[PDB]
């Protein structure tokens, strides 16, 4: 177990995703996407854990039509993302991402998101961009009483997370308090803007 | 002076928010929104003393599993909170809950508790669990969870209707005190 690196999990070039982040969204998707809780709930523990040990073998995605709580694909999707070796947004944007998002001046706080995120490497880009388009259908569900806010309060500790592999008490708490805003921004960025990551070539 | 440490924990959504709201201000919450963490506080008055008894809530994502533990420093007794409406969050009791509090504070008391029991008689709710094939977690089968695990008691109720809300707390402050060793026994530690 352990995971290793995001990019240790990508066999297409183009976008750079990981089989096991498109087939989770995927099925999250083919379900409708009108349960409420989406990603607040957890799936069964038992199940969670299992699903992952048959992947993280080889790296073989199992079949996900016929798991029946879609929930445990929720929490299998968060739990393959934050226990990567490093974060979605990595370790060196870290703190570029989180002071990008508390500029109080929106635009520009626009402006230097897309600087950053335009610094990730390819394969966190198009992952976290398939994400985003992924999430902002999920906000627009009315039925999975989901906002923006709700999911950047879940999915903070998880892609935006630490700068350090073991933070420190103190330092901890101050990073999960900065760290929803950092995905409240990247949320509010244009569809046009993730898309044109997801063009194959 | 006389504090009582009571941290609840438990799968996301079953309703520690909402019993620990409805019980100190006797209204229900009507947001839907996850816990990063909280704590509220209420000054009790059993066997004629004055006790201040410190609520701890805190979130139930896997995604704030290293942030949890710690608000368990000091702890005099658990909440463990499943929905009698939900399996998973009550298999999820076993497979993780109890495991992370003994792991941490194994001196600690906690007790097992189902929360929103009134959703027992939901039309809606029934009809979704029978969907996949199951149904709502009986008294009994959670007693005897509560025996295998060795809680203090299981106990249950509903943050909408209160039924069972006072009680809940009363037995958890019954564990905290009642016991004959000394009240720092059972107060969690770090490391
Ligand atoms: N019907 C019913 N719903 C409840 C009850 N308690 C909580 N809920 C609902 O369950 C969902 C999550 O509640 P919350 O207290 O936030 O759970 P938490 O994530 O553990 O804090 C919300 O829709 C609550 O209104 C209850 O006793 N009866
Ligand atoms: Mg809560």
């Amino acid at each position: 177990i352990g995971e290793g690196m995001l990019a240790d999990f990508v066999s297409q070039t183009s976008p750079m995703i990981p089989s096991i982040v498109v087939h989770c969204v995927n099925e999250i998707e083919q379900r409708g996407l009108t349960e409420t809780g989406l990603y607040r709930i957890s799936g069964c523990d038992r199940t969670v854990k299992e699903l992952k040990e048959k992947f993280l073998r080889v790296k073989t995605v199992p079949l996900l039509s016929k798991v029946d709580d879609i929930h445990a694909i929720c929490s299998l999707l968060k739990d393959f993302l934050r226990n990567l070796k490093e974060p979605l947004l990595t370790f060196r944007l870290n703190r570029a991402f989180m002071e990008a998002a508390e500029i109080t001046d929106e635009d520009n706080s626009i402006a230097a998101m897309y600087q950053a995120v335009g610094e990730l490497p390819q394969a966190n880009r198009d992952t976290l961009a398939f994400l985003m388009i992924h999430l902002q259908r999920v906000a627009q569900s009315p039925h999975t009483k989901m906002d923006v806010a709700n999911l950047a309060k879940v999915f903070g500790p998880t892609i935006v997370a630490h700068a350090v592999p073991n933070p420190d008490p103190v330092t901890m708490s101050q990073d999960i308090k900065r760290q929803p805003k950092v995905v409240e921004r990247l949320l509010s960025l244009p569809l046009e803007y993730w898309s044109q990551f997801m063009m194959v070539e | 002076m006389q504090t009582i440490k009571c941290v609840v924990v438990g799968d996301g959504a079953v309703g520690k928010t909402c019993l620990l709201i409805s019980y100190t201000t006797n209204k229900f919450p009507s947001e839907y929104v996850p816990t990063v963490f909280d704590n509220y506080a209420v000054t009790v008055m059993i066997g004629g003393e004055p006790y201040t008894l410190g609520l701890f809530d805190t979130a139930g994502q896997e995604d704030y599993d290293r942030l949890r533990p710690l608000s368990y420093p000091q702890t005099d007794v658990f909440l463990v909170c499943f929905s009698v409406v939900s399996p998973s969050s009550f298999e999820n009791v076993k497979e993780k809950w109890v495991p992370e509090i003994t792991h941490h504070c194994p001196k600690t008391p906690f007790l097992l508790v189902g929360t929103q029991i009134d959703l027992r008689d939901d039309p809606s709710t029934i009809e979704k669990l029978a969907k996949n094939k199951q149904k709502p977690i009986t008294p009994e089968t959670a007693e005897k969870l509560a025996r295998d695990l060795k809680a203090v008691k299981y106990v249950e109720c509903s943050a909408l209707t209160q039924k069972g809300l006072k009680n809940v707390f009363d037995e958890a402050i019954l564990a905290a005190l009642e016991p004959p060793e000394p009240k720092k026994s059972r107060r969690c530690v770090l490391l």
